[PDB]
C-alpha cells in the first residue's frame, strides 16, 4: 500500500482468526 | 464526471481514476493494473 494514490488506513476483518483462536 | 450512469437515470458522480478502473474490469483486466500505474496510463493517454 505505497503505490496506489488515495489509499486509506482501515481494519480488514478476518473471520477465521478470532473463532480459530 | 459520471461515466455512463447519467444515460440510465440520475448522474452519479465517481472519481475519474475509478471510472477508468471499472472500464478495464469490463474487458477482463484486474483493476489494480490502473491503480498501481495511474500516472503511466494518464501520461501515455495524453500524448496519444
Ligand atoms: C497509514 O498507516 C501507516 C502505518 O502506521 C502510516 O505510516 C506511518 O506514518 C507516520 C507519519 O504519519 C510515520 O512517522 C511512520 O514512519 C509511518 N510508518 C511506516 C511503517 O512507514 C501512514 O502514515 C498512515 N496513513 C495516514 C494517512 O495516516
Ligand atoms: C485530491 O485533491 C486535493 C486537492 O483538492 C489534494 O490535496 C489531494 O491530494 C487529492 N487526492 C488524491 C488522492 O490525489
Amino acid at each position: 500500500c505505497d503505490v496506489v494514490i488515495g489509499i486509506v488506513n482501515n481494519t480488514v476483518y478476518d473471520p477465521l482468526q478470532p473463532e480459530l483462536d | 464526471t459520471s461515466g455512463w450512469t447519467f444515460g440510465a437515470g440520475p448522474a452519479l458522480q465517481i472519481p475519474f481514476p475509478m471510472q477508468m478502473a471499472y472500464r478495464f474490469n469490463g474487458i477482463g483486466v484486474t483493476q489494480n493494473v490502473l491503480y498501481e500505474n495511474q500516472k503511466l496510463i494518464a501520461n501515455q493517454f495524453n500524448s496519444a
